[PDB]
């Protein structure tokens, strides 16, 4: 799962 | 679902970041922006009151604005309310503009600020005439300008969105990029590659040249005032000129009232004669950077000169500033043998001319400089001068230093967050990532404190 936060 | 449930089906969101580094993370940022915003204020506020400052009291701003702006919002929803975001798309859009926009700003301003350092050392005379407060004044407000444009694709990529496995919730609203991998990858690239390669490469570069640059005035310096000889009284030269201090021809005019009369219009008082010691320094400063011009203006000494270290360039205009840029361009083999680093071989040539047979005791010293690299003819030197060399050094490394150690991680972790494709992210990278995400960001803040102290010591 990619995170979100950048 | 449910209705009645607030923690609904969020649980792809979730991050695992133990609560002990969340509390070790808010003291350590507690403790950067309490250093940062006095520090940066301090300078920011006894400003108010050389443009050298024009551009310290522009970074010091810029530093200050990212810990009034981007650390409270980070503190809550990126350390401890990982989801969801609490200030909707306008304040999605709006965040990231802005912590971008101040990225820059700090980035430009540390470049700019060793860019008007380079031309203040390594280039007294395009300076000293050339700037002025109003070319000072516009070239931050340009800082500014372009920072904020370079800021706009946050704007698009950036946005709100909904994320829970339920349909519709509140949970689940993030501020995530809106955009596709290859649209968030290139935004990330031009950012990262304008506000961390740029500078790096411009602070780097320009530093060591003004490293080298100090260490040749420090080597020049005694060099000559050996050499040439320190006279604070009008003296006849050997040609029957008048000179005065490290051998500043004044005229060629035998009146010795016109020479007293051109002695002043550059030193400022009537003196009568008789100039101070710092005083010569200042003429000895004009008279070095005329014959480093000439040197550079010359296609025949420019490529002997760079490939030359810092003392053996002094060595160099030692030998200009007593003949002058055409009498050392004649001297065309020794140039070539002292541009392939063959020292031996250009220390007997330059034995064999009439410059040696002229001045024996002098030429032996710039000769023995150009065998050894080193000034040991001139014996050790004054140490208190010689120790200001040492400490710009070290703060034009710091500079270096502070600008990768703080800066690099950060614009790492954001090459992680686009580069690293769906198939590659296991369960061990993502509970990584938001873990690395608090130590880059600690030292993305860390030169908002470190900046006051650095640039506040040049």
């Amino acid at each position: 799962r990619r995170p979100y936060i950048l | 679902t449910s209705e009645s449930d607030t923690a609904g089906p969020n649980s792809d969101l979730d991050v695992n970041t133990d609560i002990y580094s969340k509390v070790l993370v808010t003291a350590i940022y507690l403790a950067l922006f309490v250093v940062g915003t006095v520090g940066n204020s301090v300078t920011l506020f006894t400003l108010a009151r050389s443009t050298v400052h024009y551009h310290l009291g522009s970074l010091a701003l810029s530093d200050l604005l990212i810990l009034l702006l981007a650390m409270p919002v980070e503190l809550y929803n990126f350390i401890w309310v990982h989801h969801p975001w609490a200030f909707g798309d306008a304040g999605c859009r709006g965040y990231y503009f802005l912590r971008d926009a101040c990225t820059y700003a700090t980035a430009l301003n540390v470049a700019s600020l060793s860019v008007e350092r380079y031309l203040a050392i390594c280039h007294p005379f395009k300076a000293k005439t050339l700037m002025s407060r109003s070319r000072t004044k516009k070239f931050i407000s340009a800082i500014w300008l372009a920072s904020a444009l370079l800021a706009i694709p946050m704007l698009f990529t950036m946005g709100l969105q909904n994320r829970s496995a339920d349909g519709t919730h509140p949970g689940g609203l993030v501020c995530t990029p809106i955009v596709d991998t290859a649209t968030v990858k290139v935004v990330i690239q031009v950012n990262t590659f304008m506000s961390f390669l740029f500078p790096m490469l411009v602070i780097s570069i320009l530093n060591t040249v003004i490293a080298n640059k100090l260490t040749v005035m420090v080597n020049i310096f005694e060099m000559l005032r050996i050499d040439e000889g320190l006279r604070l009284k009008i003296y006849k030269d050997t040609e029957g000129y008048y000179t005065i201090g490290i051998g500043h021809l004044l005229t060629k005019s035998p009146s010795l009232n016109a020479a007293k009369s051109e002695l002043d219009k550059a030193i400022g008082r009537n003196t009568n004669g008789v100039i101070t010691k710092d005083e010569a320094e200042k003429l000895f400063n004009q008279d070095v950077d005329a014959a480093v011009r000439g040197i550079l203006r010359n296609a025949k000494l420019k490529p002997v000169y760079d490939s030359l270290d810092a003392v053996r360039r002094a060595a160099l205009i030692n030998m200009v500033f007593q003949m002058g840029e055409t009498g050392v361009a004649g001297f065309t083999n020794s140039l070539r043998m002292l541009n392939n680093k063959r020292w031996d071989e250009a220390a007997v040539n330059l034995a064999k001319s009439r410059w040696y047979n002229q001045t024996p005791n002098r030429a032996k010293r710039v000769i023995t400089t150009f065998r050894t690299g080193t000034w040991d003819a001139y014996g050790s030197g004054s140490p208190g001068r010689v120790q200001a060399l040492r400490h710009g050094v070290l703060v034009l490394r710091a500079v270096v230093i502070a600008f990768v150690v703080c800066w690099l991680p950060y614009h790492v972790r954001r090459l992680m967050f686009c580069y690293i494709s769906d198939e590659q992210w296991t369960t061990f990278l993502f509970d990584f990532y938001h873990y690395f995400y608090m130590l880059t960001n600690a030292l993305a803040y860390a030169s908002s404190a470190i900046n006051p102290i650095l640039y506040n010591l040049v």
